[PDB]
């Protein structure tokens, strides 16, 4: 269907800057909305909505990556728990990187509202974040 | 306490009129009438219960017509129904006094809506229990209107009312569907007559006659008058010829 | 199992209510002891009849799998001496012995009301009766696992002290469906219903006004009868909008309430 | 655990709790104890807040008999019921 | 009652009751008007339950709003009247 | 005795019977509309509902224009409607010749509630079952929406609301106002004050609507007009593309 | 600009960029500039909308008189803004007058600029008919009297405040004569006086409807009065509570207040011979928070002076702590 | 058609009373609770603004109306019935007096020709008598100020101070220990709150309070100058602003 | 019966102090308790 041409989705992206990642996306995004909405559980792909981690992370700041993540908070998102898949694919990429991005990591933490607002607890992972900021406190 | 249906202008307690409700059950115990709109114009129809063999034929007009390119039928009460059309005449000869040309159709909806509500306003005087149907060819296009007892009304690509009401606007939703686009002014006859007569079922006891009239710019250019001659025996071997 | 969730559609919009007050406590109690809510003992459903609400008692019985019990208004009313407030005390019995147990009140337009106490020819019994339903869930004995599912056609005929919070604490509604959940409930009588490969029900959509989940099964049954006059297999999609013409006539009682219910 | 009560909470304990503590107290200052205590006001509210908080505080004999509790399907067991109280 | 008798009630609910620092009970009960102690219990009640719905955990303001004017009016439309001005 | 429910006077419980009998009369339709100001104009949008397909919908509407300057609109039955407003046109044009200019919306709706309470104070005449709401932009307080009654008391309203289901759009654009502490909306052109109300309309009614289901009546400065079928499908279109 | 915000903002900086007083000129040039609607003030220009701007103005360099040292000048400041008001409308009168009075009282000066002020504020209400402003002035001057320590001007005022406010109005004010009466007898060791105007005070109490503060105040002085009985388990209700009510006042009442009933309920405590009961107040920290000081950790020694039963312990605190627990 | 009905709806009561009265005099006592003082310096009237929907706008109605210039008007009873009694209590006025006399009526004057038509409907057939309640109060040159209080029944009475409205038994009782024979406009305005403020339910505010005073002749408030017989008004209505003034001032 | 109901809730006041006697401090609690129901309703 629709989900088998997600990989020919964005050619140049990859390559240059991509400025247009939020309102290229945002075709992918809107459309998977209205087949899913809060209804079922499991639905759309979460895979296609964590590519915009995949698609600015080394090569952009990570403010505004997070700036993203408060309008998919809101948001649906695909899917009611989509949110539950995103927090995994953030921490994926946070000890694959450090090098000179360890100072802004600080701020990535305080500016999320998700592992700060209290849910129904979908994952552990988003608890072990505020872990990781007690370690850079003992630093 | 009770009385709420005594009168006319008292609201009954789950928000509506007993004085309404019984003048729309009078509407169906009279002879059924039909109508069919097309785009050049309006077809009317109406089915007269003949009662003994002493009825002259073709002597009582059902369909009255006020102005000239105005029709009007009605089912229910005589009295109520020959009122309307009365009070409805000196509407449309009032206004060409002060106004010049004729009143379209929609704009004479609006003096029956008022002069049959201010009817239900006052314990004075009482409703209409009879069903009037009035169209014509106005100065745009044209409409067709079904007058109710309660004084609700609005635009009617098609109308039917009578013992066969049930029947006959079942019939009507098929002549939509069969031609969406649009309806020519002479097929709209012979299918202004098959429908009374699938809608006889009910009335089938007694004897029926026929008596349809038609108004648009094809032919009459701007006329409402009968159907005299070869044309009015022509729709009723059609319309037979199915049943 | 005849009903099922498929069948109860166009309500979705209130079948989530009654899962948070019977799926959730159930399958997961601990969530209401994380925010320190009490969890809702019983749940009053009410409206205009024919919606679909006795429909909720059969889809629950045929999913979750717990064992019911069906309570209707007029069973219990038997009399001898003292019988009707005996008998309540039974049902709840089986409470303390099978947990996973949901007590269900069916149309209680009797029962359920204050009238107190001023002649009315020795409605003792009945007057009994209803300081029986505000004891279980009122005195110091605690279950938490059974809930008190009661259905009535108006809230009010119902006593004002059993409409306050402590015994049903969320009251569930149920009015008429709207525009896009009638067209739902037309696929559903119709899909065991043989007609035309072509079809389309949202032309009795708009044909449709007031009506319930019930008046629209209606419509598909009358509808029926009209092709075996005709020797038709196939229900004829225009017999179909000759049915629901035919419903809109059959009521002429009342149809709306709206001021006086909640 | 039940604020705003306390206005009634007051008279209560010194008609219940009060005198099955010192009975002595009512007999110098010549004043009649109420042999007991009853509760108006809207139905489906209170009355069952109050008197569980004096049966857990006194930690003592309580009876709760529900008022339709003492009807028994036989004639003269309803009566023999209540004087058993 | 009063917005003197109902604040020792709010503030004694939610003590039990997970709740959020940014939510104050006080607006809440400057919008009440003429309640009642039960009506009170179904709103710390039904708050807790549109956290579910929204996949929340503590009470928010917009949880208290929300489920303010469902469990107001236990009657009709406002105290079974409409409107005398 | 009995007959304190009947005619209007006062009751032995110091009320009126039939004045709360003629709010039952007002949903008979049970039709859902709701009006938001906008900053330079205020706009309007009423449910459609067309039962029978023999019904033109162009025909039907239950948005009445008054004036250029005036719209109006009615939610009840269209026989007590059409007679309320045949009588607002005579009265609203009246001001101009007697006055010599145009009526605001205020006095309008000062002029039909007193002469509402004729049709209650009186015996011998009922009080009208519709709800007269008229929009209009004024020349000194702008944007205003004043909403009338059966019992002769007009109020001015900031998001006006009818309709069965009024509690909870009464209640789902409250939040609105309460947290933007805004007493209008602030968007300047009159196509997002249209797009904007009917999100608000959706989510609160629980129910898609489509070309033929709503009718809007935009009131702009000095001038009224009402959106057709083509223009509401458009809003229609642009709301799902953006949200 | 010429815009109200423009000035006051720019008059805020001043005072922490280098002093007040700088800034304190330009609100004096406020007097002649800066029109408003209705009339005029001082007669320079027209100050009506413009005054509120100018009160807070008023209110913020209000406690910063203190260094300054012109509490002898505040004196005469006061009651020349009341002529000021005479010439707009009078709605604005109150204003200025209340809202200083209640500023002026809470910073720390002396008692004699404080009654000297307030009887001038009276006699602008004695050349008129006021009521009401006379009445309200009359208990915040009877409380300035009460810190006199001087009985005869606080009973003066107290007695013809009784033969109006008991057969004419004010009957929420009413509860404020007696507790401040009450109080003026509870410093001249009369306990039939202070009883029985507190008896007087919870009779109304009930009656008429009171704020926070106002209730507090009843249960904070009637924990007092039950120290010469003893029986300290009933006294330790009345401060418990008063202590909840001073608590949730937090900014809005002067941290002092609710200081000191740390002392009391902690007083009585050691009183009914209870160490577990003071040490499980102590260690709980929402019952200190950002209250404490030395004369709360006097009483600490105190309690385990008489844990361990040793004189010596308590005489060695008693001494250094008396500038605080003494 | 015409009307039918020529048959007073009023009947005299078994007990030598008249049941619609009776019954009229209860829809006054339920409703918004108004009240009134009168003064050496002026007259002060006040009420409450019910609130029947949180988005009705509160400057779009007046509770305190104005008769003729020295003379204002307040009711605790319901609006329509109001409305229709001014707008016929301004044409008799004007046609009575300042198409006759040229001036304004008085006080005293004007308080008979509003009770005047509320007495004729108690008894002509076709139509019910008014469920409201007025309190008329003005100044002219000779009387001074003076505050009637007209009844549902057609009759009218003097009164210093008076209240009416759900809070009537209450109020009316209060006003008799906080009124004397010396006060100022301003002094009775404190009175009128303290009095309103315990008959809130709702929010307290100017917004949802109408307060209208009569002071001296205010000759901004006039919109002419050069004419000294003419000062301009009496009759004045504080706004949102200024009634806020004097709300904290208690 | 209010002058009954200030002679009974005299007593009251009594036991809150536990005492024997009744000064004037529970007659003027006493009045003030009866004079707010006849006020009430």
């Amino acid at each position: 269907k629709d989900y088998s041409q997600i990989l020919k989705e964005e050619f140049p992206k990859i390559d240059s800057l991509a400025q247009n990642d939020c309102n290229s996306a945002l075709d992918q995004l809107l459309v998977l909305e209205k087949k899913t909405r809060q209804a079922s559980d499991l639905a759309s792909s979460k895979e296609v909505l964590a590519k915009i981690v995949d698609l600015l992370a080394s090569r952009n700041k990570w403010d505004d990556l997070n700036e993203q993540l408060t309008l998919l908070s809101k948001k649906h998102g695909q899917l009611k728990l989509s949110i539950q898949y995103m927090i995994q694919k953030v921490m994926e990429y946070l000890k694959s990187s450090k090098s000179l991005d360890l100072n802004t990591r600080i701020s990535v933490i305080e500016t999320i509202r998700v592992v700060t607002e209290n849910k129904i607890f979908v994952e552990v992972e988003r608890a072990r974040v505020t872990k990781d900021l007690v370690e850079i406190k003992k630093e | 306490g009770t009385g709420y249906d005594l009168s006319n202008s008292v609201f009954s307690p789950d928000g509506r009129n007993f004085q309404v409700e019984y003048a729309v059950k009078a509407v169906e115990n009279g002879t059924t009438s039909i109508g069919i709109k097309c785009n050049d114009g309006v077809v009317f129809a109406v089915e007269k219960l003949i009662t003994s063999k002493l009825l002259v034929p073709q002597k009582n007009v059902k369909i009255q017509v006020v102005d000239r390119h105005i029709g009007c039928v009605y089912s229910g009460l005589i009295p109520d129904g020959r009122h309307l059309v009365n009070r409805g005449r000196e509407e449309a000869a009032s206004f060409k006094k002060l106004y010049k040309t004729p009143i379209p159709i929609p704009a004479f909806a609006d003096r029956l809506g008022q002069y049959v509500q201010a009817h239900t306003l006052y314990n004075s005087v009482r409703p209409f229990g009879v069903s009037t149907i009035f169209g014509g060819v106005d100065k745009n296009g044209a409409h067709l209107y079904m007058l109710e007892p309660s004084g609700s009304y609005w635009g009617y690509k098609g109308a039917a009312t009578g013992k066969g009401r049930q029947s006959a606007k079942a019939e009507l939703e098929k002549l939509v569907d069969h031609h969406p686009e649009g309806l020519s002014a002479r097929e709209a006859v012979k299918q202004a007559a098959k429908i009374i007569y699938l809608a006889h079922e009910d009335n089938k006891e007694k004897d029926f006659e026929l008596e349809i009239s038609w108004c648009s710019l094809s032919e009459t250019n701007g006329l409402h008058k009968f159907v005299k001659g070869d044309l009015l025996q022509e729709a009723i071997d059609f319309a037979q010829k199915e049943i | 199992g005849e009903i099922t969730f498929d069948g109860i559609g166009g309500l979705t919009e209130q079948i989530r209510e009654l899962r948070e007050v019977i799926e959730l406590p159930l399958k997961n109690p601990e969530i209401f002891q994380r925010v320190g809510i009490k969890p809702p003992k019983g749940v009053l459903l009410y409206g205009p009849p024919g919606t679909g609400k006795t429909l909720l008692a059969k889809a629950v019985a045929a999913t979750i799998g717990a064992n019911f019990i069906f309570s209707p208004a007029s069973g219990i009313v038997d009399k001898y001496i003292g019988e009707s407030a005996r008998i309540i005390r039974e049902m709840f019995a089986y409470a303390k012995e099978h947990e996973p147990c949901i007590i269900f009140m069916d149309e209680v337009d009797a029962i359920g009301g204050r009238r107190f106490s001023e002649g009315t020819s020795a409605d003792r019994e009945i007057q009994r009766t209803l300081m029986e339903l505000l004891t279980q869930m009122d005195g110091f004995d605690n279950l938490g696992q059974t809930k008190i599912i009661m259905a009535t056609n108006r809230p009010d005929t119902l006593d004002p002290a059993l409409l306050r919070p402590g015994r049903l604490d969320r009251k569930v509604e149920i009015p008429l469906p709207n525009e896009a959940g009638r067209l739902e409930i037309f696929k559903i009588h119709t899909a065991k219903v043989k007609k035309t490969g072509e079809f389309d029900f949202e032309a009795a959509v708009k044909m449709s006004d007031g009506f319930n989940g019930a008046d629209i099964r209606n419509c598909a049954t009358e509808a029926g009868f009209f092709a075996i006059r005709d020797d038709r297999d196939h229900i004829n999609p225009d017999d179909l909008m000759k049915a629901v013409r035919k419903v809109a006539e059959v009521k002429k009682l009342e149809g709306t309430i709206e001021y006086q219910k909640l | 655990d039940v604020g705003g009560l306390d206005m009634q909470k007051q008279e209560i304990r010194e008609a219940v709790e009060l005198p099955l503590v010192q009975a002595d107290l009512y007999e110098q200052i010549g004043i009649d104890p109420p042999r007991g205590v009853l509760l108006y006001g809207p139905p489906g509210t209170g009355k069952t807040m109050l008197v569980k908080a004096v049966a857990n505080s006194t930690k003592a004999a309580f009876i709760r008999v529900n008022g339709s509790e003492f009807v028994h399907k036989y004639l003269g067991e309803g009566p023999r019921m209540v004087r058993d109280v | 009652r009063d917005r003197r008798e109902r604040r020792l009630i709010f503030g004694t609910i939610a003590s039990k009751m997970s709740l959020a620092p940014e939510a104050d009970l006080d607006s809440l009960i400057i919008r009440n008007d003429s309640l009642s102690g039960a009506v009170i219990a179904a709103i710390m009640q039904e708050a807790g339950l549109r956290a579910v719905r929204k996949n929340r955990y503590v009470i928010l303001q917009s949880d208290l709003e929300e489920a303010y004017a469902t469990q107001v009016k236990t009657d009709n439309t406002v105290d079974k009247f409409d409107f005398y001005k | 005795a009995g007959y304190d429910r009947h005619i209007t006077i006062f009751s032995p419980e110091g009320r009126l019977y039939q004045v709360e009998y003629a709010f039952k009369a007002t949903n008979q339709t049970n039709i859902n509309s709701l009006a938001v100001r906008g900053k330079d104009c205020t706009v309007v949008i009423s449910q459609k509902k067309v039962p029978d397909k023999l019904l033109d919908p162009t025909t039907v509407s239950y948005i009445f224009c008054i004036s250029r300057t005036i719209g109006m609109v009615v939610n009840g039955p269209i026989p007590d409607a059409r007679n309320a407003a045949l009588r607002a046109k005579a009265e609203a044009a009246e001001f101009r010749y007697k006055y010599g200019y145009d009526m605001p919306c205020d006095v309008l709706a000062k002029r039909m509630a007193n002469l509402s309470q004729i049709y209650t104070q009186r015996a011998y005449m009922r009080p009208l079952g519709v709800i007269l709401t008229f929009v209009s932009v004024d020349e000194e307080l702008g944007p205003s929406i004043y909403k009338t009654d059966p019992a002769g008391y007009y109020v001015g309203y900031k998001a006006t609301a009818t309709g069965p289901k009024q509690q909870e759009i009464t209640t789902n654009l409250e939040n609105h106002f309460k947290k933007s502490k805004i007493d209008h909306i602030n968007e300047e052109s009159w196509e997002k004050v249209v797009e904007f109300a009917i999100t608000h309309m959706i989510d609160a009614l629980g129910t898609e609507f489509s070309k033929n289901d709503l009718e809007v009546g935009v009131a702009t400065k000095d001038k009224f007009f009402t959106l057709s079928a083509e223009n509401i499908e458009e809003r229609l279109v642009a709301i799902a593309e953006q949200d | 600009m010429s815009l109200p915000g423009s000035k006051l903002e720019e008059a805020r900086r001043l005072v922490n960029e280098k002093q007040y007083n700088e800034a304190e000129q330009v609100y004096l040039s406020l007097l002649d500039k800066d029109s408003s609607q209705s009339s005029a003030a001082a007669g320079a220009s027209v100050d009506d909308k413009r005054r509120n701007e100018q009160e807070t103005s008023i209110l913020e360099l209000g406690q910063l008189y203190v260094t300054m040292g012109a509490k002898d000048k505040l004196r005469e400041f006061i009651p020349h803004s009341t002529e000021y008001m005479m010439q707009f409308a009078k709605s604005k009168t109150v204003k200025v007058l209340k809202t200083l009075i209640e500023k002026f009282e809470q910073v720390p000066d002396s008692l004699d600029d404080q009654i000297f002020v307030c009887e001038k504020s009276i006699e602008f209400a004695k050349r008129e008919k006021r009521v009401f402003l006379k009445h309200s002035l009359s208990i915040k001057l009877a409380t300035l009297h009460y810190q006199k320590k001087q009985y005869k001007d606080s009973l003066a005022l107290i007695n013809d405040l009784l033969r109006e406010f008991k057969k004419l109005d004010d009957k929420p004010s009413l509860v404020d004569v007696h507790l401040l009466e009450s109080k003026v007898y509870h410093k001249l060791r009369n306990l039939a006086k202070s009883k029985a105007s507190l008896t007087a005070a919870r009779t109304a109490a009930n009656s008429i409807y009171c704020p926070t503060q106002t209730v507090a105040e009843l249960d904070l002085m009637s924990g007092i009065l039950h120290c010469e009985d003893k029986d300290y388990k009933t006294a330790f209700s009345y401060f418990f509570e008063s202590f909840e009510s001073y608590h949730n006042l937090t900014t809005h009442n002067s941290y002092e207040k609710a200081c000191q009933v740390l002392k009391y309920m902690l007083l009585s405590k050691i009183m009914l011979n209870l160490i577990d009961d003071v040490k499980n107040i102590l260690n709980a920290k929402y019952t200190k928070e950002t209250y404490q000081s030395r004369g709360i950790d006097a009483m600490k020694a105190v309690a385990e002076a008489y844990n361990n039963r040793s004189l010596l312990d308590f005489n060695t605190a008693l001494k250094q702590y008396e500038k605080e627990l003494m | 058609m015409t009307d039918r009905y020529s048959f007073s709806l009023t009947t005299f009561s078994p007990s030598g009373k008249l049941g619609q009265i009776d019954y009229a005099l209860t829809a006054v006592k339920q409703g918004v609770t108004s009240l009134g003082i009168k003064a050496t310096n002026g007259v002060v009237i006040a009420t409450e603004k019910k609130s029947s929907s949180p988005l009705a706008m509160s400057e779009t109605l007046s509770k305190v109306s104005l008769l003729t210039p020295d003379i204002g008007a307040v009711y605790s009873g319901m609006g329509p019935d109001y409305r229709v009694l001014v707008d016929k209590s301004r044409k008799v006025a004007h046609t009575s007096y300042k198409r006759i006399y040229g001036e304004y009526p008085p006080t005293k004057l004007l308080v008979s020709e509003v009770a005047k038509i509320m007495q004729e409907a108690t008894q002509s057939g076709g139509v019910r008598p008014f469920g409201v309640s007025l309190l008329i109060a003005g100044h002219d040159e000779f009387n001074g100020f003076s505050l009637y209080q007209v009844d549902p029944s057609g009759s009218y009475f003097p009164w210093k101070a008076t209240a009416i409205g759900k809070g009537s038994v209450a109020a009316k009782t209060f006003l008799e220990k906080r009124w004397n024979d010396e006060l100022e406009l301003e002094d009775a305005i404190h009175i009128a709150l303290l009095t309103l403020k315990e008959s809130v339910e709702g929010e307290f505010n100017g917004d949802t309070i109408e307060l209208a005073i009569i002071g001296d002749e205010n000759p901004d408030l006039l919109g002419y100058t050069g004419i000294p017989t003419d000062k301009g008004p009496r009759f004045r209505k504080l706004t949102s602003q200024e009634i806020n003034d004097r709300l904290e001032a208690l | 019966a209010d002058v009954k109901g200030v002679c009974t809730e005299a007593g009251m006041y009594a036991l809150r102090e536990r005492r024997i006697h009744v000064t004037q401090e529970d007659f003027e609690l006493a009045v003030g308790k009866v004079m707010n129901k006849n006020q009430e309703t």
